RNA sequence: UUUUUUUUUUU
RNA sequence: UUUUUU
RNA sequence: UUUU
RNA sequence: GCGAGAAGGGAAGUGUGUUUCAAAG
RNA sequence: UUUUU
RNA sequence: UUUUUUUU
């Protein structure tokens, strides 16, 4: 009935989607891993040392661009390498026995089996920047949330119509630190709404 | 310059704050009504009054709430339109006269004394006909090829110098291309390589240039943004070497990456910068050769020009011991520092039992109300849901706050921050209001606690 | 033609594109086709003909610049590419890539 | 404003062509913003009554739900800021009588005026 | 800068005694003739700074209260021209009707 | 009383701007001017429900002022408040006469 | 300047370029043999030992 | 006053923060030193792209400082089409130039600028 | 410009003045500054909220979070306040640092002693130094080779 | 449930 | 106290 | 108190 | 000399309160 | 309460 | 490869 072949359609829209009798079925998913751990644990102690040899000519994010990682990625592999290595010099605790939340062991056997099936990365596979890309993330993605509708109804002409009215920034107060000593903390409570500056 | 004074640097973040969420106005056009309009005619009426009507409502701001009765302000909301410059949307002129005596209202110079002489970021125009106008090297980004499609600084250049100029470019490279190949075969990519240099003497195009050299760029759609960015480092350092051991030093480079090629003044920015230091102190080279000690960046565009020297701010930044802040928290931990000796008897109630730890209790309320009136009330003194600010930057050396520094972190309830129609506050003019006579007298009157919770 | 491709796949200044049907991309035609020259300037091309000399003009590019009966963009035999620049290497689609996987 | 409300029986028809309806200085203009949005096929003033035709789609009519808000015995009125939240997340037609005439509620927002609800057209709940 | 300086803690040391008074005294005595001098201060800058935001916003009343003006005037005008065209109309047909 | 949530519908903002006038005026006819230099005005207001959504109207009479007593019986008139009291039952003073029923 | 495409198999993935670190050749060199691999890599075993 | 936390099977999964970001104006704006900042796609995770990073960073740059009626249209258009063409001495596509006529076309090209900015010749 | 501050003086409770409140949950009380008449409650009536002050807290830093356009507004009007608000305000750089009970001049000793622990301090760094070219994590001792460990914080 | 931080949408 | 196990 |  | 009901429910229905404005002893 | 099997 | 699976 209709012409358009592209990937952003209302029928293309979360392409591979169980859509009838197959939603109940069965099916099992890839279990997610963050990039900071998949990658060699050998890389990790070398983009460590760099980092504490000369940040300066090694900044944070010169150094995540050779070897393809993120600014807020390569920031974890030096503070949990650091922490590893501290017990272990000092003669304080072994990794295995140290003390951490079940959300940490089971990330762990994860990461073990990871690599006895495939293997560790040799290097990172991400993207430094975003794209503006179709991709659905939740269900607060699809909604406009300032007019508050999910259906936009617009008149059909070819002059041109008029434009809609466009929304203003929400003001909200903030906070700021001016003096900070040891013994005492001051701060300045900003208000937007008030005319006078002085 | 300078503010030591504490009320000086309080009001300096008020108006960062306030510059960010102003936004200068954009009215749209009005088309014209339909004058064969099939509407009857009561409507036809209506609706051509109507149209002059918005196109005033969207240029002409309104005064302040307190100007009017509060009568005179609910019929003209049922008799008028609604204006798109509320009072409560730009600043008012306090915050612009305040700017004029705080400073706010050649643009960087990194210095380095036995390195590298001076890194000046003017920007102005290069071929208009000292700082910006006296070199000896002009610089080239012309496309892979030897002939520019369209756009381009480079086109401009070699159209200017007329066809004598033109002659040795063709020339040049022709004998380049050729002893490519042969040095290729007889010892054992058919085209050129990103990285090569070429040199052409100046014919006319600006007197006050010796040399014009001819630097090849590459694309910026090959690849990802992580990629692309690893590209421009090897260019740039493959060029800047190669310059140092030919000629005096004096670099005209106005602008790498600029062009049809794909730009992006954030991030591209920072790679052009971070590479001039490196050039100047000859970090990667086992024999060092100073021959080059004079670097610096011209740009026409005023929108990037402004650009580049925040680039340069970052640049001085981790690289000078006279510029190394540090956060206030760490830093004063950092001066009192002592030895402390443990033992092995001093670790025994360290240890614990259980390996694994969690929650043992949930966070489930019982009582929604009976809560709230006894751990919630009483802690919270504010009607505007505000986070903790970030910590204060200070020097190492000197041990004195910075001027540039971390913004500010506004709040903003489930991610939206929009408003359609925003109503008129009453918090512009605090515990003051108009008498009869026109005069500004205050008030006394208990404030509402949840004054700013209901807008 | 142009407007056809943007919607089939987002590309412009700052955005990484696949080069798909770009002058100066390799594609898999059906049959030879010679390349697209028409965005080439005219006057940098006629004044680099003669200075390039014999070996650069009917040896180099011209020897295959009309092999085929088939163009595109038209025809040009005064406008072309006398330096011997090979076009060649593509880039991979992030939508469709994503889909199959 | 009593004639006014007594056109939803009327054009509310499923097995009919054309039904008339009193003549009003009122109904003239409501009339004219329903065949924008392709509601009415047409109408005509036959002197004392006006001849209105129906549409129809498949069998059913276009117009499956008329709700009247305003009545003669009362007024209702919503701020701009209150019709918003009203109206949400919906394809009805709300009909709305500002001072610079009668517009629809996708207007009414637009201009930021406050604007009467005078009836619904093709509203759920 | 003098007040808030470091000027200000050392002038206060050096100050004449007099005979009862303590120590204190004289210095608390030089602190509050300090404190007279700077409110005098922000009293005179914030009615400079307040006269500059009074002016920018008189200018927005004047513009509103002649937008308003004109809209009102047309609009009338028209209303009143349609009832006196009709209004004739009547009255030359009432006439015709009589005889 | 009204609630704050209540003081920003639009239904009893728009039932407060008819009954506020300038100088806190009202509206209404003479229906007694029997005794020398006093009529009795008879001005009507009105007030909203939050319960139902509809508003009423209830009449207030008034004693008023007149000075050339030119308005008469049936005759719609302004009045206007005072900071005092005059008279056992005078509280306003008239303004002008809008319309003048004939004799 | 589009015609008929024809289908035709690239790997722009594993394309050597001489701009490319040392590090990233290597690791691209041993990946790309894992998947040109057609008795290992295209297999399913159960146990870990050849048993 | 509360603690949200899972209470079932999934108690240990990745959970992504999202902050939901509609349009910031409906208005068509131009490009920012060429660079596009229009928006392509309405669903926006937390992290900030690189494309709205451009516009954002520009905007606390901008300091807060700074007879008949068809006759007379006529005769006004023109003069002020001579008054402003006699300054820079004492818009369209498809603007053809020979070789040996660059000089007469670039001081044209430069003056245009001047006068009218809009002009994209 | 008198007329412009009538309003805020009160005949039945007295001048403007600054001062502190207490209010919170009991064991975790919380001083709120506020802007209040002579003879008002500690806790009541209040004309506008200047900001508060916790003495106690997570961090051990004391804070302060004040509003720097209207500290400066009020004081213009003549609203007088206790000796130690006065205190607080002058770290903050608003007001001039008042002078310190029994004055500056009697303040002798104080000096000669600051100058001893300032000495200290300097010499402290001294001592450091040179570990840093020997640092050793496992240090025994000629005793019973006792394990010791150190570290730096 | 963060070694050197009192900062951290930690999960 | 046993069994299994990069 | 597996920080009084 | 200055401060002190800081422990008050006894009066009132169209009142006590709220809201809109005004106040150079 | 007690504590490197 | 750690008193790992393994649990006052």
């Amino acid at each position: 009935q209709n012409r358009f072949p592209v990937l952003n359609t209302a029928e293309n829209f979360r392409y591979w989607k169980d859509r009838g009798l197959d939603r109940l079925l069965p099916r099992v998913f890839p279990l997610k891993l963050p990039a900071h751990r998949r990658v060699d644990p050998l890389l990790r102690e070398y983009i460590f040392f760099l980092h504490s040899m000369d940040p300066a000519r090694f900044s944070i994010r010169k150094l995540g661009e050779r070897y393809g990682l993120k600014e807020r990625t390569v920031e974890l592999i030096c503070r949990e390498f650091s922490v590893a290595e501290f017990l272990r010099r000092t003669e304080l605790a072994t990794p295995y026995t140290r003390r951490v939340s079940r959300e940490k062991a089971v990330l762990r056997m994860k990461e073990a089996l990871f690599s006895l099936k495939l293997g560790y990365d040799q290097l990172g596979d991400e993207d430094l920047d975003e794209q503006e890309e179709h991709e659905f993330r939740g269900f607060r993605s699809t909604q406009d949330w300032i007019q508050r509708q999910n259906i936009e109804v617009e008149m059909m002409s070819a002059f041109p119509l008029p434009a809609k009215r466009n929304p203003l920034p929400k003001r909200v107060d903030v906070d700021v630190t001016v003096h900070n000593t040891p013994k005492l903390k001051v701060m300045n409570w900003i208000d937007p709404n008030d005319k006078v500056v002085f | 310059r300078k503010l030591r004074l504490h009320q000086e640097r309080a009001s300096r973040g008020h108006i960062e704050y306030l510059r960010q969420l102003e936004r200068p106005p954009t009215p749209s056009p009005f088309p014209l009504p339909p004058s064969p309009s099939p509407s009857s005619p009561a409507s036809a009426a209506a609706a051509k009054a109507a149209a002059f009507a918005e196109q005033a409502a969207a240029q002409t701001p309104e005064p302040s709430v307190l100007v009017r009765s509060a009568e005179e302000w609910i019929k003209r909301d049922f008799f008028f339109p609604l204006s798109h410059q509320p009072d409560t949307a730009t600043a008012g002129e306090a915050a612009r006269a305040l700017e004029r005596e705080l400073g706010l209202s050649l643009l960087q110079q990194i210095e380095l004394p036995g390195f590298g002489e001076i890194n000046v970021v003017h920007g102005d125009l290069l071929s208009g006909s000292e700082g910006n106008v006296l070199a000896a090297d002009a610089m080239l980004v012309p496309v892979p090829p030897n002939f520019l499609p369209y756009r381009g600084f480079g086109l401009e250049v070699l159209e200017r110098g007329g066809p004598a100029l033109q002659k040795a470019a063709f020339v040049e490279v022709k004998r380049k291309l050729q002893q490519r190949e042969v040095a290729r075969d007889l010892l054992s990519e058919g085209g050129l390589d990103p990285g090569d240099l070429l040199l052409t003497p100046t014919f006319g195009v600006c007197p006050r240039v010796s040399l014009l050299a001819f630097l090849v760029t590459p694309y910026y759609w090959q690849g990802n943004s992580t990629e692309a960015a690893r590209r421009l480092r090897f260019t740039m350092r493959r060029a800047l070497d190669d310059l140092n051991r030919q000629g005096p030093g004096s670099l005209l480079l106005p602008f790498v990456g600029i062009g049809l090629y794909g730009y992006e003044p954030r991030g591209a920015a920072e790679i052009l910068v971070e590479s001039a230091v490196e050039q100047l102190l000859q970090v990667d080279a086992v024999d060092p050769n100073y021959t080059l000690r004079k670097i610096t960046f011209v740009d026409r565009d005023a929108t990037n020009a402004a650009l580049l020297a925040e680039a340069a701010q970052a640049a001085k930044r981790a690289w000078l011991p006279e510029h190394q802040v540090v956060p206030a928290p760490v830093y004063w931990s950092q001066k009192q520092r002592r030895l402390l000796d443990v033992t092995d008897g001093m670790l025994m109630f360290c240890r614990k039992h259980t390996r694994l730890s969690f929650k043992k209790h949930h966070g489930v309320i019982r009582r929604q109300k009976t809560h709230y009136f006894s751990n919630v009330r009483p802690f919270l003194w504010r009607s505007s849901r505000v986070l903790e600010p970030p910590p204060l930057l200070l020097y190492r050396h000197s041990g004195k706050p910075a001027d540039w520094q971390l913004p500010a972190r506004p709040f903003y309830r489930q991610g939206v921050s929009g408003l359609l129609f925003p109503p008129r506050l009453r918090r512009g003019f605090p515990s003051m209001r108009v008498n009869s006579k026109g005069q500004f007298v205050g008030v006394n009157k208990m404030p509402y606690i949840a004054e700013k919770a209901q807008p | 033609t142009q407007y056809i491709l943007n919607q089939l796949d987002p590309g412009g200044a700052g955005r990484n594109c696949s080069g798909i049907g770009r002058p100066d991309v390799r594609l898999p035609l059906a049959k030879p086709a010679a390349p697209s020259t028409t965005h080439l300037p005219r006057h940098l091309v006629q004044i680099a003909r003669h200075v390039m000399g014999e070996a650069g003009e009917k040896v180099r590019r011209k020897a295959l610049s009309f092999a085929s009966t088939l163009s595109d963009q038209g025809f040009s035999p005064d406008v072309f590419d006398p330096f011997g620049t090979p076009l060649s290497e593509r880039s991979r689609i992030k939508r469709l890539y994503n889909l199959v996987c | 404003m009593q004639r006014a409300c007594e056109m939803v029986v009327s054009l509310l028809r499923v097995d009919a062509l054309s039904q008339r309806c009193p003549f009003h200085v009122l109904n003239v203009q409501i009339l004219d913003l329903l065949q924008r949005e392709g509601l009415i096929r047409g109408f005509k003033v036959d002197g004392t009554k006006i001849d209105i035709l129906l549409k129809h789609y498949k069998g059913a009519p276009v117009i499956r739900n008329i709700r009247v808000v305003s009545k003669p015995s009362r007024d209702i009125w919503l701020t701009p800021h209150e019709l918003k939240f009203r109206t949400r997340f919906n394809t009805g037609l709300w009909i709305m009588q500002t001072s610079c005439g009668v517009i629809s509620h996708r207007d009414c927002l637009r201009m930021g005026i406050g604007g009467k609800m005078l009836m619904a057209i093709n509203n759920g709940y | 800068h003098f007040l808030l300086g470091p000027a200000a803690i050392e002038q206060q040391k050096a100050a004449k005694m007099q005979r009862g008074l303590t120590p204190y005294q004289t210095e608390l005595f030089m602190w509050e003739r300090q404190m007279r001098e700077i409110r005098k201060i922000y009293r005179a800058q914030y009615l400079q700074r307040l006269a500059e935001v009074t002016e920018e916003e008189r200018q927005k009343q004047l513009q509103l209260y002649l937008q308003e003006k004109r809209e009102r005037r047309l609009r009338r005008e028209e209303q009143l021209q349609r009832i006196y065209d009709d209004k004739k109309r009547r009255a030359v047909l009432k006439d015709r009707m009589r005889i | 009383h009204y609630k704050t949530w209540q003081r920003n519908t639009a239904g009893y903002l728009r039932t407060f701007m008819r009954n506020k006038l300038p100088n806190n005026e009202m509206i209404g006819y003479v229906i007694n001017d029997k005794h020398p230099k006093s009529i009795r005005v008879a001005c009507d207001r009105f007030m909203y429900v939050m319960r139902y959504k509809k508003t009423f109207r209830y009449t207030k009479k008034v004693w008023a002022h007149d000075e050339e007593s030119e308005a008469r019986l049936g005759d719609v008139v302004r009045i206007q408040p005072l900071g005092y009291r005059i008279g056992p039952w005078k509280n306003y003073v008239l303004v002008r006469v809008l319309h003048k029923e004939p004799r | 300047a589009i015609d008929e495409v024809i289908p035709e198999e690239i790997r722009p993935e594993f394309t050597p370029y001489t701009w490319k670190s040392p590090l990233q050749k290597w690791a691209e060199e041993l990946k790309r043999k894992r998947l040109t691999s057609h008795n290992v890599y295209e297999t399913e075993v159960f146990l870990h030992p050849p048993a | 006053a509360h603690n949200p936390l899972p209470r079932r099977y999934p108690l240990y999964k990745h959970r992504t923060l999202f902050l939901p970001l509609s349009l910031p104006s409906y208005s068509p704006q131009p490009a920012i030193s060429g660079v596009a900042v229009a928006p392509l796609t309405i669903t926006t995770n937390a992290a900030q792209l690189p494309r709205t990073l451009l516009l954002q960073s520009a905007v606390r740059q901008l300091r807060p400082l700074s007879s008949s009626w068809l006759a007379s249209l006529a005769t006004s258009l023109q003069d002020d089409a001579a008054q402003l063409a006699g300054q820079c001495f004492p818009g369209t596509f498809l603007a053809v130039y020979s070789s040996d006529e660059f000089p007469a076309i670039c001081v044209v090209r430069e003056a245009l600028g001047r006068v009218a900015p809009g002009v994209r010749l | 410009v008198r007329h412009m501050f009538l309003p805020f003086y009160s005949k039945e409770r007295g001048p403007p003045r600054i001062r502190m409140q207490v209010a919170g949950v009991k064991g975790k009380r919380f001083y709120k500054i506020v802007a209040a008449n002579q003879r008002d409650p500690r806790d009541g009536k209040h004309m506008e909220v200047l900001g508060s002050y916790a003495p106690c807290t997570p961090s051990g830093v004391e804070e302060l979070r004040l509003r720097f356009s209207r500290i400066k507004f009020w004081l213009a009007a003549g609203a007088a306040f206790n000796s130690k608000m006065g205190g607080l305000l002058g770290n903050a750089g608003l007001v001039p640092l008042p002078p310190p009970m029994f004055g500056w001049r009697t303040k002798a000793r104080y000096t000669l002693l600051e100058s001893v622990m300032q000495k200290q301090e300097k010499l402290r760094e001294n001592q450091l130094r040179e570990y840093f070219k020997t640092a050793e994590p496992v240090v025994y001792r000629q005793v019973s080779e006792d394990r010791d460990d150190v570290e730096q914080e």
